[PDB]
């Protein structure tokens, strides 16, 4: 049983992630006013099978060239176990806490492969890449300790059962504002991705599991949005029907993520981390304290089963 | 219980030893220091959940957030000795001695 | 149990992907950078201190509750803008 | 699965002792993250998992992250790889080999005390609250907020510190 | 008017710092205000996470009811009531 | 035009929605028809352990009635 | 059977070396704003599953546009060394094939195919972009024949 | 007959409701939003891409490409 429930888990997210591969292509190409791939087959629904095996093709410290990336997609997927949908795999209070932690370890990868790589010009872009991924955690951990607030425990079942009546956004869009930013900049995707943008070493394979990685955690981030500030129905006779609900809207978070790699440009580094620390970290103190004081002076303090 | 906190003291013991020898260097020194901190934070949260005791549960929180500001320091001033010698070795530091 | 599973399942799963990458075709110094990582760290602290909230505001003591909050808010700010006024997130050398 | 606790305190304790066995730094602090790993998964064994998920959120993700970050940026391992890495993993198999040995004539001497190995399992949990809610170590660490305030303040005057006294010593 | 300048400038130039620094106001503000805070300790205290262990009556104690339902005792009905 | 994206949107909707209904139904399956309950403190574990002990065959998914 | 299979295995992992192509594109000179002008809309070089622009060390194929002179040709063959196996070629322009209007000048390479080999030309100055697609579409033939598990399962 | 660009044609006021506009811009992101709905409008039109090996690009009769003697 179990076992089948992992991998109903783990295939059929790598299938979305190599047709989110192909959707971005799709997209970007009819906002560029082209179409993109039609004809490796039918709408280019094969495209991704043969990137992997032309990777897999492409010849190439084996400790680190090997443990990292396999560090980095493990965390990726293990990220997804504790999800709710609508009942999930593992139930864990401090879920969203295992999740932050989870998600910020890949750092040692991407760190791990500069200090191998003994390219200056490597670790230049290692150092900065790192540094942001660093300083919008920060900001990733915040926003979900100034709002679970509104739900006495860190589990991820209860954020259901509260949103039942209203959804999570309509208040702390302050927030949403905010979570739907910081996750282009963990994701290094756009306009934060110079870390992919100023080029002067992954190879075919490690270079895979990356990508992998990188559009999984786009999935997971989009999923975490739709399950945290856009609660969707939960009529316990209808589990089909929340599923599908998250669903539309996983999809159209990773729509709107492409929308914005295909309009804007990319923030110079230091505008970037300007950003941060001189527009969202007092905004982002001032909230919590907002939403530390909102259960206080108003009845609403929830429970802890 | 027992066992492992025989073994965890062993283990803050061989950090000891790590800082009280040195192979020319100062991050080794400073890890260790780091390593007795964990093995400290773990025993204390073992005793503590252990005896069901939670009010004394605030000890490993302030002794970690101490030890996180001290390797800080620590490393500024590594830094600083690297930035001014050229090196982070630690056979550079004859000086003092007259 | 379960975690052990589905741990060893994902790292055996990404390590036949990399074995059949294999077979199958067959420096000075930044100050603020340190600076960064020290501010970093001195933030994650105070996120250590704050999580328990959940817990701790379902007690009797808000004036104390809402009180020891807005303190820890009100100075980590503080020192937030005094590095900022002399100079901690300029990035000019 | 009964060995589990014994199990990860002897990762920790050789986690520990490649520490004090100075490696190469890079070897080194991979033995540190696992030390880390083991030393909360025992803690999670036991039942603090607040304090566990603290652990890999703060140590790990906060002061590995910029060990690591500082060692990269102020540091060249030099050729002092005179085969030392494979000196000391023979000298590390040889004091592993002298600790299991040294258990194993201790178990003798001592065997109510030291270690209980006939019935290791046992003693790790002595009573629980089977029908008790509000048990979990969050309430510990949020006590804080309510009394033992002096602990808040005084880590909050601990940063309230270094960051001043960061910023003065690095110029 | 010397502040109504200052004002009308930050809120074109630098607008981030006056909300933070109103919602920061706002919140060290109003709970000294609102009728609504008391009513959270109540509940709070209200709230059984545990046993209330029963007493004797060796005494003359007339508060304490002989049985739960018996209305003798502290009562919370303006919570349904709010 | 843009009605060519959908062989793409389709596949990820259902590979996205597969995983949800599977652990439902799979649950489901296991524990009869009623999903699997949760431990968040010691008291439904106790309810849990006493449920197995009273089962009559040692699992949980068995609650019983006013026939014992 | 095997050599049958064997065939059929070696045409479908053609099939992935045919579709899957990323170039590196070398255009030093006005033999590439027509690169340009092709992974435009009006040919849309990524409909054949072919992406606009990738770095070298996970590239497949590498187009040669411009002038080849005595100071980048250590960079180009530097580069083509880098790039990893299989490495296929597409020179685009006189001046890239026989030095073009610069052949009996000083500071040329009178001819790519003298620095690095060659599996496809083009001629042009400039080319259109649809000659272009059509050398590109020989090299994806070029390809389609190749019968590498054969030899191996014969050698 | 020269131009000004970049420019504003007198010095500005500090209205409230200027800095108001200011804010809100600086906040909510209507000129970004806007730039996603331009993206909007070209994604939801016909692209000019073609097939090559089955349609063509157009010309006109002076093209200069492949050579040919002639004959009378
Ligand atoms: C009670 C409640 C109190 C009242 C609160 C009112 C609402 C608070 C609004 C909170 C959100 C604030 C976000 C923000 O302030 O961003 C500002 C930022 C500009 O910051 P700066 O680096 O200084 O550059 C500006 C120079 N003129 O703007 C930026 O440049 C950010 C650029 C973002 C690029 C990504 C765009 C994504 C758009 C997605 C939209 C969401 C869908
Ligand atoms: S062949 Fe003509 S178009 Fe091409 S690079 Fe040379 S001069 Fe430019």
């Amino acid at each position: 049983m179990f076992f089948i429930n992992i991998l109903t888990l783990l295939v059929p997210i790598l299938i979305a992630m190599a047709f989110l591969t192909l959707v971005e292509r799709k997209i970007l190409g009819y906002m560029q006013l082209r179409k993109g791939p039609n004809i490796v087959g039918p709408y280019g629904i094969l495209q991704p099978f043969a990137d992997a095996m032309k990777l897999f093709m492409k010849e190439p410290s084996m400790s680190l060239f090997i443990i990292a990336p396999t560090l980095s997609l493990t965390l990726a997927l293990s990220l997804w176990v504790p999800l709710p949908m609508p009942h999930p795999l593992i139930n864990l209070n401090l879920g969203i806490l295992f999740i932050l932690a989870t998600s910020s370890l890949s750092v040692y990868s991407i760190l791990w492969s500069g200090w191998a790589s003994n390219s200056k010009y490597s670790l230049f872009g290692a150092l900065r890449a790192v540094a942001q991924t660093i300083s919008y955690e920060v900001t990733m951990a915040i926003i979900l300790l100034s709002v679970l607030l509104m739900n006495g425990s860190y589990s991820l079942q209860t954020l259901i059962t509260t949103q039942e009546h209203m959804w999570l956004l309509l208040p702390a869009w302050p927030m949403a504002m905010m979570w739907f930013i910081s996750t282009l900049a963990e994701t290094n995707r756009a306009p934060f991705d110079l870390t992919e943008g100023e080029s002067e070493e992954y190879a075919a394979g490690p270079f895979a599991l990356f990508f992998m990685a990188e559009y999984t955690n786009i999935i997971l981030m989009n999923a975490l949005t739709t399950i945290i500030f856009l609660g969707p129905l939960y009529y316990i006779n209808l589990p089909e029907l929340y599923s599908t609900n998250f669903m539309m809207e996983a999809l159209l978070l990773s729509s709107t993520f492409l929308w914005i790699r295909a309009s804007y440009p990319r923030f110079r580094y230091d505008q970037l981390m300007h950003l941060l620390w001189k527009n969202f970290l007092p905004l982002t103190l001032a909230l919590c304290m907002w939403h530390i004081s909102l259960p206080i002076f108003t009845a609403g303090v929830p429970p802890y089963m | 219980m027992p066992s492992t906190f025989f073994n965890l003291t062993m283990a803050f013991s061989l950090s000891l030893l790590g800082t009280l020898m040195f192979r020319s260097h100062l991050m080794s020194t400073l890890l260790c220091l780091e390593g007795m901190v964990l093995s400290l934070f773990i025993m204390t949260s073992v005793t503590s959940l252990n005896s069901n005791s939670m009010s004394s549960m605030p000890i490993p929180i302030t002794i970690l957030v101490f030890a996180a500001c001290e390797a800080a320091v620590g490393l500024a001033l590594l830094v600083k000795v690297s930035n001014t010698y050229g090196t982070d070795y630690v056979q550079n530091l004859n000086l003092l001695q007259c | 149990m379960n975690l052990y599973t589905v741990i060893f399942i994902n790292i055996l799963l990404s390590l036949t992907l990399i074995l059949v990458a294999f077979w199958l075709p067959q420096l000075p110094f930044s100050m603020k950078f340190f600076l960064v990582a020290i501010t970093f760290l001195l933030f994650d602290l105070e996120i250590a201190l704050l999580l328990p909230l959940p817990w701790a505001i379902q007690t009797i003591k808000t004036s104390t509750m809402m009180i020891m909050a807005f303190i820890l808010v009100t100075i980590l700010s503080l020192g937030l803008a005094y590095e900022w006024t002399q100079k901690g997130l300029e990035w000019t050398e | 699965m009964n060995n589990y606790i014994f199990v990860l305190s002897s990762l920790f304790l050789v986690g520990c002792l490649g520490l004090a066995l100075k490696p190469s730094l890079i070897y080194g602090g991979l033995g540190l993250i696992v030390s880390g790993f083991v030393g909360c998964l025992m803690v999670l064994g036991f039942g603090g998992s607040f304090l566990g998920l603290m652990v890999f959120l703060i140590y790990l993700g906060g002061m590995l992250v910029v060990f690591g970050y500082t060692t990269a940026m102020a540091t060249e391992e030099y050729p002092e790889t005179w085969g030392s890495n494979w000196l000391i993993l023979g000298f590390l198999v040889l004091g592993v080999i002298m600790e299991v040995f040294l258990i194993c004539v201790l178990n003798y001497y001592d065997e109510v005390g030291v270690i209980n190995l006939d019935g290791l399992g046992d003693w790790l949990m002595y009573e629980v609250d089977d029908v008790g809610v509000m048990l979990e170590g969050g309430i510990g660490v949020a006590a804080m907020y309510s009394c033992a305030t002096w602990m808040m303040v005084v880590a909050g005057w601990s940063l309230f510190a270094g960051i001043f006294i960061i910023i003065e010593i690095t110029r | 008017g010397r502040i109504s300048a200052f004002l009308k400038n930050a809120w074109a130039k630098e607008p981030v710092l006056v909300v933070s620094f109103s919602v920061w106001g706002l919140a060290i503000i109003m709970p000294m205000i609102s009728p609504y805070t008391k009513y959270a300790s109540m509940i709070n205290k209200a709230t059984p996470y545990n046993y209330p262990v029963p007493v004797r009556d060796d005494g003359n104690m007339p508060d304490v009811p002989s049985h739960p339902q018996d209305p003798l005792g502290p009562s919370l009905d303006w919570l349904k009531n709010l | 035009m843009w009605f060519e994206i959908l062989p793409g949107l389709a596949i990820m909707g259902v590979c996205l929605v597969i995983p949800g209904v599977s652990t439902a139904y799979i649950h489901k399956f296991t524990n009869g028809g009623k999903e699997k309950r949760v431990a968040r403190v010691q008291y439904q574990w106790y309810l849990m352990e006493r449920d197995r002990r009273i089962s009559g065959v040692n699992r949980y998914y068995v609650s019983k009635g006013l026939e014992n | 059977r095997a050599e049958y299979v064997v065939t059929k295995l070696d045409d479908l992992i053609n099939w992935a070396r045919r579709s899957s192509l990323w170039p590196m594109t070398f255009g030093l000179a006005c033999c590439a704003v027509e690169m340009m002008h092709m992974a435009a809309p009006r040919y849309d070089m990524d409909r054949f599953g072919v992406v606009f622009r990738a770095s070298p060390r996970q590239a497949d194929v590498m187009i040669v546009a411009g002038t080849l002179t005595n100071k980048m040709a250590p960079a180009l063959r530097k580069v083509y060394d880098q790039m990893p196996e299989p490495r296929y070629v597409v020179s685009m322009g006189s001046c890239a094939n026989g030095g073009g209007y610069y052949h009996y000048s000083y500071s040329v390479v009178r001819g790519c195919d003298r620095i690095v080999p060659v599996d496809i030309y083009v001629p042009g100055c400039p080319p259109t972009a649809e000659a272009l697609l059509y050398g590109i579409l020989q090299l994806q033939r070029k390809i389609k024949r190749e019968q590498k598990l054969k030899i191996w399962y014969r050698r | 007959t020269y131009k000004y660009v970049n420019k504003k044609e007198q010095e500005s006021e500090v209205d409230m409701k200027s800095a108001t506009d200011n804010a809100a811009r600086i906040l909510m992101w209507t000129e970004l939003i806007r730039g996603l709905g331009m993206t909007l409008s070209y994604l939801f039109r016909e692209p000019a891409t073609i097939n090559y090996p089955f349609e063509k690009g157009p010309l006109s009769p002076r093209f200069r490409g492949e050579h040919a003697l002639r004959r009378y």
